[PDB]
RNA sequence: AGUAGAAACAAGGGCCCUG
């Protein structure tokens, strides 16, 4: 491909190929047509044949090939010498035992009008004969030899077969001799547009083609141009180093509340032990339901705080009544219907039916976007990320498939730090909460699937495993059903994606809360639970979600692969450096830098400060926002100059003051960057003791 | 049957109706391809998503209904539901059911009788599996590697082929009936098609999928991708597990697949007939293209022609360029300057003259290019990237692994680039005998310094001194290259550039099509060489296995052999069509005037003289046998034909035939003298030379039209003849006309007649008449 | 090729009553099973199937003046007793290259009273001690094996 | 090795086996000699010797 | 299991190809070479699969 | 009420259906 000379290779003779391209170019027409005439010319050569006459001589001479003046004189030579009339116009063989000049003609048109035309054009002077690709023959005179015939049909068969294999079997690549001029229709209206698309100096497309097909180079009114426009910019250039980065402005307001639709740390949580008959949701709420503390329950008519008390009463003993009644379903009332937004969405008014006393009477002005309030920097993010660390009293909270053989040295290494590192993050807390969505996402999402335009009830729950102490004592520890509250959902129609379908959550706590945390919740006095007796508490609020977050929520296994990516990372380029195995030393001692204590830097290994990253992974993946999307795209700027402060690279820049705006332009209530933006500066002011290119 | 009736009623019902004929009627059956495309359009943004929205349903699947009926599938079996009788939107011929009952077919449905054909269907993959079990693995190291980046191949594949030759190869196995005309391809390699075809034949099965997989089992993946150590395609299907960028699974795998073998093979075979035809003076060319149409080569069980293996490989060799030149074959822009390998990044120039003096006073011309370029080089283990810049080297750098490649890379880079003062005053050493032409053909002092370099250590050295030296400045310590090729030094050479770490290799999908001089020279519409003869290794001697050299000059065979496979070869050249020909004489029975054909008469005087009557006895009885029947082996009568010329007499025979050369045939079993078998059918080999027979009539052993399309040709259209099908094909008379249809929507006449000559001498004849 | 397009070929227009010899070697029978053979052969008196990759002998239909078989270069191994069922007038059999292990295999073919001749060449069987004499005392009315009677004497030509 | 009888799976464990095509065997007949064709086999096996 | 061949050679299974002996040519090199100009050995091709 | 973003949802079609 990528030339019709390499096509017309495919099925033909290169050096007739040579000879077809040698002709255009002496006439110079589109090289569209090198297959025809070679075609021809093959023709006109499996037409000689190398027969013979009576006194062992060629039979056949060959002109077409030859120039045409050179063809020309030989015509005449032969007119000549066997005494014949020269003819007006060219010819292509002649032959000596008849001693007359032949053509030879080709089309695809399964009709005479080509032959039609060439018997008028030439009458009955000489032989011609003309081929079709589909087998048909018209000539003036006897028919060719049988093996001449047979050979050119066979010839011509195998070229039309491929052509049509490459859409090339038409007027284009095979034209008669009229329709030999292939043009675009250039119609009025095209050109009426044309002529007034054009630049302002030109007025008509040919004098933008005049200009461009000469147009010559003048290099210096270019640098001249070039100058003048280099004068009046004044481009700033800024090395950092002089101009330093302030810190960030961080809004100021009220403190950004939890967002998260279920509780980390407050969250209380009843265990049972799991039997593998009943698994389902619906069969495990009602199993903690006969033991009676979940009916234990009966919260009191006045909150510590929020709103809406009532409804929420009346919801839950509408819950508990429901699953005494084996049935998780619950009836539209009022209140439901308040709590569910059931009759919220607005009414439709055509515009057809509107008028202006409709509009005066009611006013329609047009919507007034609210956008988000801003906020101040949350003083609880800690207190959630150091609990998060710690272990949970058990351990397979995420469920993880199993491990398969393994014959290289390889898969034995993979198998055992995967090992390590499972077991070190499946007791911690963040891994429960992850899998407490897992698996409330998961049934959530089931239901909403098939039991739509009906409230259901949905608990919030997890698996786990309890620890393994030594072989002493009772082995093969058991497993758990643990549940940390109630959820409901309201009439998911997803007819759309991005939609939304309002829940509720009804959580378990022991803890008091606090107005500007839990500012959304509506907290309620239970009564006491035992451990010895303990007070209760029940956070309640009304919350939405969507196909997307459901899918990716229940899809939170991607922080294991991206902190098990980081650490054999490390792990492997500390290695190879030295060329010995060193990965549970590097596990054991390399010390990272985790925060700061009493004014001073805290440090701990590896294995250790994965946690750290895992959290930092899930609350991207809770959190997730345009807000913390720009944010994090526009923080590389800042960690690329550290970086090169560190190398003594001299950095420069051409306005940080338009970056530090654009970052802090994203930074509305979203409680992860408010907390990621403090550290950054809380970094920057770190390094300053020790690197440039930065102020306080 | 009933179902031809119903496919019969359902075409005259939509007949009927407008819409459908006027489509059905308007334009050709290409039509087809595009209304297959406003049909059945919906595509689907997120279908993870959109899976888990709706495997959360009751019957996500839809299916055949009929198909279920028949085969028993019930309905809410043991209270869970399989599928309900409704009606997609799309098909409406299908019905919704769900992922349970895919387990209820698996576990108590329809079972077939064999399914091994499946170990046929994916043979690569099977292939992959056997190839990764009989692997050796071995420890685990961690360290830095050097990773380069390169166009390879990752699919181990044997007879490459390319997709025109496909698209037809997936009809004559699956799809026959509706095969279009035989292309040259399939006439060539027949008993490859038969092969295919005992598999795949008289079987349940979706074809598909068959045909997809045979595109995978003939298409080399190639890609660019990082390597490390050896390049080999058994490799590359499994690299992830053999080392990265900072680890390495040691393992052996050499002994698997043995492809670079035939690679080897076949550029030896290539430099032999280069150097076959270097010997000539005056057509080098067509003796080459002789050499080349008059060779062939054995490639695993098959026989394949010399010509059709070069424009499939891709080896850049300074050899497989030449032929494939020879041939038009279009290739890469590769350059080769002796045994190193060059790409041009960027840059241009042209042609210019210069002169030295060799000894004293004694001009001789020698070229350069006149602008700046830039240039990217390889030699063994080691790479390099320069510039040249008028008859200077202006930079290098290297990242190879050897001192001794990367003294042989920097002095080759060094004379491509003409760099230095050699070239303007040669050294006294070198002499006119030493200059030029053995016998005639003139050499460049380019490659004339090559030698001179590969000659003596000493000369490279002193090429080396050529360029400057100067003492190394603190820092570049590392990035400097002495004498020796040492990756630092207290002095070192002039403009040089060390690393650790290979060059990428560039890449560019570009073809370009070259051509070459009666002196064995290529130029590429400039004149620039891209290869020669005086690259390679000057000679060696091999003894090629598997291989046909059926040319006089590329022969060493005695008078004697070489008479009887010529003798072989008439009496198979007389199988053609046409009375007077033993086809014709075998349908009419007269298995009498074979014994009086005069190619018997021109092999009779090799026959031992003592025992031609016995023999001859034996070989008319035999064929008589054959002949009166129907039930013959053509590969027997083409062997004993040559014994039935004499008299018939009395005596033991033995049970061998000998001629006067005591060399015999048997008949019935194979010996070095005849052999053949059923698999390939479309051979015979005598002394080991190959020889093709013509496809006009096909034996018990033959059970296909193939074999008789060399017996046809195309010729006027006559609605006269009669229709008929691609098996009553054998039923006519040599000579006669009928009508056939062929591939799709295509009617033709045939005539069982053949045609003896091909394009190749009726058009070069020709065409040299014509520049007199 | 395929044993039904074979046998449509060697009827050139005759009917399948009046013929008295066939033959199908060097052509394929799927899964091993005739196809195309009925009763309606009545004077045949002769077949030849070989190098057809046989296993089994169960569509065979019932021919009684047939006195001849070949079956050899197939990989039939069990099924000998149609033979009686079907062909209980045969006088010659050969099994050369077949899958043959134990003489219990054999034992039916006692029944043939008019059997004369039988061939078994490259069977396992023949690798076992006392085959000959032992088959010879399980088939009495034979008299020739592989062409070869007690005392080795050879066979002649027919 | 070269053999015409195909193998056992018991007794042929430490044995890989092949099908390299046919041969000829040869025997008696009359007062002539004759040749039958038959299968032919490869085993391939691996082992270790001393001294 | 069944206790499997342990011989290094075959004995019973075993086949062979014959030619005349000559004084001048017994030794295992030429005999071998002898053997395989008549080619019945390079006739020997093992398909792939076993 | 609520969600989230830089606009959309808070069922939609004909008493019945549907994502």
């Amino acid at each position: 491909s990528k030339t019709f000379a390499e096509i017309a290779e495919a099925f033909l003779e290169p050096e007739a190929v040579r000879i077809a391209k040698e002709a255009v170019e002496e006439y110079g027409d589109h090289e569209r047509k090198i297959i025809q005439i070679g075609i021809h010319f093959q023709v006109c050569c499996m037409f000689c044949d190398e027969y013979l006459s009576t006194n062992g001589s060629d039979r056949f001479v060959l002109i077409e090939g030859r120039k045409r003046g050179t063809a020309v004189s030989l015509q005449n030579e032969l007119c000549k010498s066997y005494d014949l009339e020269p003819l007006p116009f060219l010819c292509d063989i002649f032959d000596r035992e008849e001693k007359q000049f032949v053509e030879i003609g080709i089309t695809r048109k399964a009709d005479d009008s080509y032959f039609q035309s060439k018997f008028g054009k030439l009458g009955n002077s000489c032989k011609i004969f003309v081929f079709s690709y589909d087998g048909r023959l018209d000539k003036n005179c006897e028919g060719p030899m049988e093996e001449q015939k047979l050979r050119i049909f066979s010839f011509l068969a195998t070229a039309a077969d491929f052509l049509r294999k490459e859409n090339m079997f038409n007027e284009i690549f095979l034209p008669d001799n009229e329709e030999t001029i292939i043009e675009m229709k250039k119609g009025k209206t095209f050109l009426e547009l044309r002529d007034e698309s054009v630049p302002l100096p030109f007025q008509t497309y040919e004098q933008m083609k005049d200009y461009c097909e000469k147009f010559k180079g003048n290099p210096r009114e270019l640098a001249s141009k070039v100058s003048q426009m280099q004068s009046n910019i004044k481009l700033p250039i800024k090395h950092y180093e002089q101009n330093k980065f302030r810190q960030i402005r961080l809004p100021k307001g009220p403190m950004a509340p939890y967002t998260h639709k279920f509780l980390m740390e407050e969250a209380w949580m009843f265990t049972k032990i799991s039997d593998p008959e009943r698994s389902r949701a619906g069969e495990i709420l009602i199993d903690f339901f006969k033991k009676g503390n979940l009916s234990a329950i009966r919260p009191k008519d006045k909150p510590l705080q929020g709103k809406y008390p009532i409804h929420y009463k009346n919801l839950w003993n509408q819950i508990k009544a429901a699953i005494a009644d084996r049935t998780m379903v619950i009836n539209e009332n009022d209140h439901s219907e308040f709590l569910g937004g059931i009759g919220r969405a607005s009414k439709k008014i055509p515009e057809i039916s509107l008028t202006q006393d409709v509009i005066t009477t009611e006013g329609l002005k047009q919507s007034e976007n609210k956008l988000p309030e801003p906020r101040s920097f949350p003083r609880w993010f800690n207190a959630e990320w150091m609990w998060a660390i710690k272990d949970s009293d058990l351990t397979g909270w995420v469920p993880m498939a199993e491990y398969p053989p393994a014959d290289n040295e390889l898969e034995d290494y993979a198998e055992h730090l995967n090992k390590t590192m499972e077991g070190v993050l499946q007791g911690t807390n963040c891994a429960r909460e992850m899998g407490k969505c897992i698996l409330t996402v998961g049934a959530l999402m089931t239901e909403c699937r098939l039991f739509p335009g009906k409230i259901k009830v949905v608990p919030i729950y997890a698996r786990s495993k309890e620890r393994k102490s030594m072989q002493e004592g009772l082995p093969v520890p058991s497993e758990m059903d643990c549940l940390f509250g109630i959820c409901v959902k309201s009439k998911s129609h997803l007819n759309k994606d991005d939609g939304m379908y309002t829940i509720i959550t009804f959580e378990f706590s022991i803890r008091e809360p606090n107005l500007e945390k839990h500012q959304k919740y509506t907290v309620f006095e239970a009564g006491h639970t035992t451990v010895r007796e303990v007070p209760l508490y029940l956070y309640c609020r009304t919350t939405a979600l969507s196909k997307i977050k459901n899918d990716w929520l229940s899809k939170a296994r991607r922080c294991f692969i991206t902190t098990m990516d980081t650490v054999e990372t490390i792990c492997l380029r500390e290695s190879a450096k030295a060329e010995e195995n060193l990965v549970e030393k590097t596990l054991n001692e390399k010390q990272m830098w985790i925060g700061k204590k009493n004014g001073e830097l805290i440090a701990q290994p590896l294995r250790e400060a994965l946690r750290v990253q895992l959290v930092q992974q899930f609350y991207f993946c809770i959190y997730n926002d345009s807000q913390l999307e720009g944010f994090c795209n526009e923080q590389k700027k800042i960690l690329m100059a550290l970086e090169g402060d560190k190398k003594n690279k001299s950095s420069f820049g051409f306005n940080p003051e338009g970056l530090l705006e654009k970052i802090e332009e994203c930074l509305i209530n979203n409680p992860m960057c408010l907390f990621m933006a403090q550290r950054l500066n809380e970094l920057v002011i770190e390094a300053s003791k020790r690197g440039a290119k930065f102020f306080k | 049957m009933s179902l031809l009736l119903t496919i019969a009623k359902e075409y005259k019902r939509l007949c009927q109706d407008a819409k459908a004929a006027q489509m059905m009627t308007v334009g050709t059956v290409s039509n087809y391809t595009t209304f297959k495309k406003w049909t059945t359009s919906r595509k689907e943004k997120n279908p993870s998503l959109r899976m888990r929205w709706a495997m959360s349903s009751k019957f996500p699947i839809i299916a055949n209904k009929r198909m279920l009926e028949e085969a028993q599938i019930p309905k809410e079996h043991n209270n869970v539901a399989l599928w309900e009788d409704t009606e997609d939107v799309s098909k409406r011929d299908h019905v919704l059911a769900s992922a349970s009952c895919i387990n209820y077919w698996n576990f108590c449905g329809p079972c077939v009788n064999n399914s091994e054909v499946i170990k046929e269907v994916y043979k690569s993959r099977f292939g992959r599996l056997e190839r990764r079990k009989e692997i050796m693995w071995k420890e685990l190291r961690f360290t830095l590697v050097d990773r380069q980046r390169r166009r390879v191949d990752t699919q181990p594949v044997e007879q490459r082929l390319r997709t025109g030759e496909i698209k037809d190869l997936q009809m004559w196995t699956l799809f026959e009936d509706e095969a279009p005309l035989a292309s040259k391809f399939i006439l060539d390699n027949y008993g490859l098609v038969k092969e295919m075809r005992s598999k795949f034949a008289n079987k349940p099965l979706n074809k598909e999928v068959v045909a997809h997989m045979l595109e995978k089992q003939f298409n080399p993946e190639s890609r660019f991708l990082p390597v490390f150590g050896a390049i080999r395609p058994e490799r590359m299907e499994l690299i992830h597990a053999l080392g990265g960028e900072t680890w390495i699974q040691e393992a052996n795998t050499a002994g698997i697949s043995n492809v670079d073998q035939r690679k080897n093979d076949i550029r030896a075979v290539c430099r032999k007939v280069c150097l076959a035809a270097n010997a000539s003076i005056m057509n080098a060319k067509s003796k080459l293209v002789e050499y080349i149409k008059s060779t062939s080569m054995r490639i695993g069980e098959t026989e394949r022609k010399l010509e059709e293996l070069i424009l499939e490989t891709d080896d850049v060799s300074p050899e497989v360029t030449l032929c494939k030149s020879a041939l038009g074959g279009q290739l890469g822009k590769t350059l080769s300057f002796g045994p190193m390998l060059l790409k041009k990044i960027s840059g241009s120039g042209v042609k210019v003259k210069d002169t030295v003096y060799i000894q004293g006073v004694r001009a001789v011309q020698f070229e350069y290019w006149s602008e700046q370029e830039e240039f990217y080089g390889e030699y063994k283990s080691a790479t390099a990237l320069f510039s040249r810049k008028e008859r200077s080297l202006e930079w290098i750098t290297i990242g190879g692994g050897i001192n001794e490649d990367r003294k042989r890379l920097l002095a080759m880079c060094m004379i491509f680039c003409r760099d230095g003062d050699y070239f303007k005053d040669a050294p006294a050493t070198i002499t006119m005998a030493d200059l030029s032409t053995k016998l005639g053909r003139e050499i460049p002092y380019q490659y004339v310094m090559m030698n001179w370099i590969q000659k003596s250590e000493d000369n490279l050295e002193a090429l080396l001194y050529s360029r400057g030296i100067v003492e190394t400045n603190p820092g570049k310590m590392g990035s400097s290259m002495g004498i020796d090729g040492s990756k630092r030094a207290i002095k070192s050479l002039r403009a040089v550039t060390i690393q650790s770490g290979k060059i990428d290799m560039p890449e560019s999908k570009e073809k370009i099509h070259l051509e070459l001089s009666d002196n064995l020279e290529a130029f590429d519409s400039s004149g620039r060489i891209v290869a020669t003869i005086l690259d390679l290794p000057s000679d060696k001697k091999v003894t090629f296995q598997d291989v046909s050299f059926q040319h006089p000059d590329l022969a060493v065979l005695r008078d004697e052999k070489t008479a009887i496979t010529k003798g072989y070869e008439a009496l198979i050249k007389r199988l053609g069509t046409g009375d007077n020909d033993i086809p014709s004489l075998i349908a009419k029975k007269d298995y009498l005037s074979l014994y009086n054909l005069p190619e018997v008469k021109l092999m009779a005087p090799l026959i031992r003289p003592n025992r031609k009557g016995v023999y001859s006895r034996v070989a008319r009885k035999l064929v008589s046998t054959q002949v009166t029947t129907g039930h013959y082996s053509l590969h027997e009568l083409i062997k004993v034909l040559p014994f039935t010329y004499f008299a018939p007499k009395q005596g033991m025979f033995e049970g061998r035939l000998f001629f006067s050369n005591d060399s015999f045939v048997e008949p019935g079993v194979n010996n070095n003298v005849f052999s053949w078998s059923k698999a390939d059918s479309s051979k015979i080999y005598c002394h080991g030379i190959a020889i093709r027979v013509p496809l006009v009539v096909g034996d018990e052993h033959m059970d296909t039209s193939l074999a008789l399309l060399e017996g046809f040709s195309v010729c006027e259209n006559d609605p006269r003849a009669p229709m008929v099908t691609r098996q009553d094909l054998i039923d006519v008379g040599f000579g006669q006309k009928v009508r056939l249809f062929v591939g799709q929507g295509s009617v033709r006449t045939f005539k069982r007649t053949a045609s003896q000559r091909a394009a190749s001498s009726d058009v070069n004849k020709n065409v040299k008449k014509i520049k007199m | 090729m395929d044993m039904k397009k074979r046998i449509h070929l060697e009827l050139r227009n005759r009917t399948p009553s009046d013929v008295k010899e066939l033959v199908l070697d060097n052509c394929r029978s799927y899964e091993g099973k005739i196809e195309g053979l009925t009763d309606e052969f009545e004077e045949l008196e002769f077949l030849s199937t070989i190098n057809v990759g046989l296993a089994s002998v169960a569509n065979l239909p019932k021919l009684n003046k047939l006195k001849k078989l070949e079956l050899s270069d197939n990989r039939v191994s069990g099924g000998l007793e149609v033979l009686a069922e079907k062909c209980p007038n045969l006088t010659h059999l050969n099994l050369s290259g077949n899958k043959i292990k134990d003489l219990g295999t054999i034992e039916p073919l006692k029944k043939l009273e008019n059997l004369k001749s039988l061939d078994l060449f490259n069977c396992e069987v023949t690798n076992l001690n006392d085959y000959r004499e032992n088959v010879f005392k399980l088939l009495p009315q034979l008299t020739y094996l592989d062409g070869y009677d007690r005392d080795d004497k050879e066979a002649p030509d027919s | 090795e070269f053999s015409i009888r195909e193998p056992n799976l018991e007794k042929h464990q430490k044995y890989t086996v092949f099908e390299a095509g046919h041969t000829t065997v040869r025997m008696k007949k009359g007062e002539s000699v004759i040749g039958r064709e038959v299968p032919l086999y490869l085993y391939c096996r691996t082992t270790a010797l001393s001294k």
